[PDB]
């Protein structure tokens, strides 16, 4: 097979820079290279075929270049929805192969998340169980902690997390957290926290409620 | 977005046999190559093989030779793939595409596993009576115990679209667990409702949730 390495493997920039991704292959492939774009929970979309011809409808900031093993994928100005995943092929020999992808995030003014905590709904406390859902939401960058507290000590087992993809709207990014337990357990305790430390601040958001009121 | 249109999403035991459909809609199905393609999760695309309608040609990647089998049926301009003694290495989006233009499938996600089918609990997330009176208000659904893949979940039956961020589900165990949020002005609500909607056909089940502020 041939391989096919893309440079960088992920890559962050902001609206209107010039962007610049390298596809080479471990053997020539006489310009026979395609570039797809993915977004997240969509399917791959065809940008650009045979090097550097665009498909229809495409718009003209991209660009493709190369020959032999050294392929580019140009942006000359970018947009945000130019966010996404990046994928090249080469069809020169079978089997096909793609590159395993640039993953490309746009660049955007901090904020902190917007967190909100939830008590387990008298519903599931019916079932015995007790999920306590924490939302950040709309948050840039990406990184982030959340750590929960059971009466002021810290909890890890039972806790589970989902992370949002870049959003398309405001390029931010959101974070939900669910520390489940028993119907005993949640009973016995009195204090439920979540905090969330982003770049934005040294000092945790932290959310919180008291089991005694409703 | 979209142009072809394939089958809809697979739960099927190990050692059986899926049949995805790729529906390719035009006068000239047997002039254009259908590519297949594998992505699982964390991975990237990995190409399956073509086929051309009508020639009797066909290429398959030497990795999915016994595991793929391609067919076509020119007179519904229908390309189906066949996948094989599955395992969980199986378990992963499909997708089709025309070899020409952007043409692509919306993909098809199969999921190898003998776990039972298990319909959803579908719980309230209203803000605790410490209600902090900023201008919006944020709302969820927990969407808990459910398999497989996928819920769709909804707010007012589609009306309410902005400010909703429904998480990727997790798999802890055999059970998939998922949250919607949505935030809304804070005078509307509770006055005007809101109301979760989450469908699970493979369970043949939907549930409609009022949220509702906490009593006591
Ligand atoms: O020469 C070509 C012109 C357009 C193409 C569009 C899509 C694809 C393609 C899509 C999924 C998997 C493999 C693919 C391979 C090719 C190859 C050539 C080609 C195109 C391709």
């Amino acid at each position: 097979d041939i391989e096919l390495t893309q440079s960088p493997s992920s890559m962050y920039a902001s609206l209107g820079e010039r962007v610049t991704i390298t596809c080479k292959a471990s053997q020539d492939i006489n310009s026979y290279l395609n570039w797809f774009q993915q977004k997240p929970g969509k399917s791959p979309k065809t940008l650009i075929y045979h090097t550097n011809r665009l498909v229809d409808g495409v718009p003209s900031r991209f660009s493709g270049s190369g020959s032999g093993q050294d392929y580019s994928l140009i942006i000359s100005s970018l947009e945000f929805e130019d966010m996404g995943i990046y994928y090249c092929l080469q069809y020169d020999e079978f089997p096909y192969t793609f590159g395993g992808g640039t993953k490309l995030e746009l660049k955007r003014a901090d904020a902190a998340p917007t967190v909100s905590i939830f008590p387990p709904s008298s519903e599931q406390l019916t079932s015995g169980g007790a999920s306590v859902v924490c939302f950040l939401n709309n948050f840039y960058p990406k990184d982030i902690n959340v750590k929960w507290k059971i009466d002021g000590s810290e909890r890890q087992n039972g806790v589970l997390n989902s992370w949002t993809d870049q959003d398309s709207k405001d390029s931010t990014y959101s974070m939900s957290s669910t520390l489940t337990l028993t119907k005993d357990e949640y009973e016995r305790h009195n204090s439920y926290t979540c905090e969330a430390t982003h770049k934005t601040s040294t000092s945790p958001i932290v959310k919180s409620f008291n089991r005694n009121e409703c | 977005e979209v142009k072809l249109h394939q089958s809809g999403a697979e739960l099927v035991n190990p050692g059986a046999s899926v049949k995805i459909s790729c529906k390719a809609p035009g006068y000239t199905f047997n002039n254009y190559w259908i590519e297949w393609v594998k992505q699982r999760p964390g991975h990237g695309l990995e190409w399956i093989g073509e086929i051309l309608p009508g020639s009797g040609r066909i290429n398959y990647n030497e990795k999915f030779k016994d595991k793929a089998t391609f067919t076509a049926d020119t007179s519904s301009n229908t390309a189906y793939m066949q996948l094989s003694s599955l395992t969980s290495d199986d378990s992963a989006v499909y997708y089709c595409a025309k070899k020409y233009g952007d043409y692509w499938g919306q993909g098809t996600t199969v999921t190898v596993s003998s776990a039972k089918t298990t319909p959803p609990s579908v719980y309230p997330l209203a803000p605790g009576s410490a209600a902090q009176t900023n201008s919006m208000v944020t709302l969820g659904c927990l969407v808990k115990g459910y398999f497989p893949e996928p819920v769709t979940v909804t707010w007012n039956s589609g009306s309410l679209s902005s400010g909703v961020h429904t998480f990727p589900a997790v798999l802890q165990s055999d059970l998939y667990t998922l949250s919607s949020s949505v935030t809304v002005p804070s005078s509307t609500w509770p006055s005007e409702t809101v109301t979760c909607n989450v469908a699970h056909p493979a369970s043949s089940t939907k549930v409609d949730k009022k949220i509702v502020p906490r009593d006591c």
